[PDB]
């Protein structure tokens, strides 16, 4: 609702999205490791 | 103005969550065809 | 199931979508 | 300081995160082109 | 250091987490 | 294109870049 609360919210979804990004770079490195 | 920049930021993170969904999907395919 | 072509097209779509929200 | 500055920072975060995404997509493409 | 099951569980946890923060 | 080293390089620089912007 209010711009600050919503600003927090957008921060938390961005740090969560960074942990998803992290997790995907991990799986890539893993399959990179299997293959090559 | 900040209500507008904030709506846009929300829609960006939404779309980005879809891109993530897709990279996770591709990883899953690959991995299921090596493991 | 997705195809890899359609995956690529969706990645391209969302990338230009973000990329135009970021202007 | 304040919401103009926390918002500029949020924009630059999503920018960089879009680059990370471009990279995970790239790696996926490599892997997949060497299994499919 | 991870298993693929635990990876999947973490992806699922953060996806629900974002998905709450966005609804 | 790219090497896999340089890819890793770039992942590491954008991760610290975000990680700074997020404190």
């Amino acid at each position: 609702s209010g711009i600050v609360q919503q600003q927090n919210n957008l921060l938390r979804a961005i740090e969560a999205q960074q942990h998803l990004l992290q997790l995907t770079v991990w799986g890539i490195k893993q399959l990179q490791a299997r293959i090559l | 103005g900040i209500v507008q920049q904030q709506n846009n930021l929300l829609r960006a993170i939404e779309a980005q969550q879809h891109l993530l969904q897709l990279t996770v999907w591709g990883i899953k395919q690959l991995q299921a065809r090596i493991l | 199931e997705l195809t890899w072509e359609e995956w690529e097209k969706k990645i391209e779509e969302y990338t230009k979508k973000i990329e135009e929200i970021l202007k």
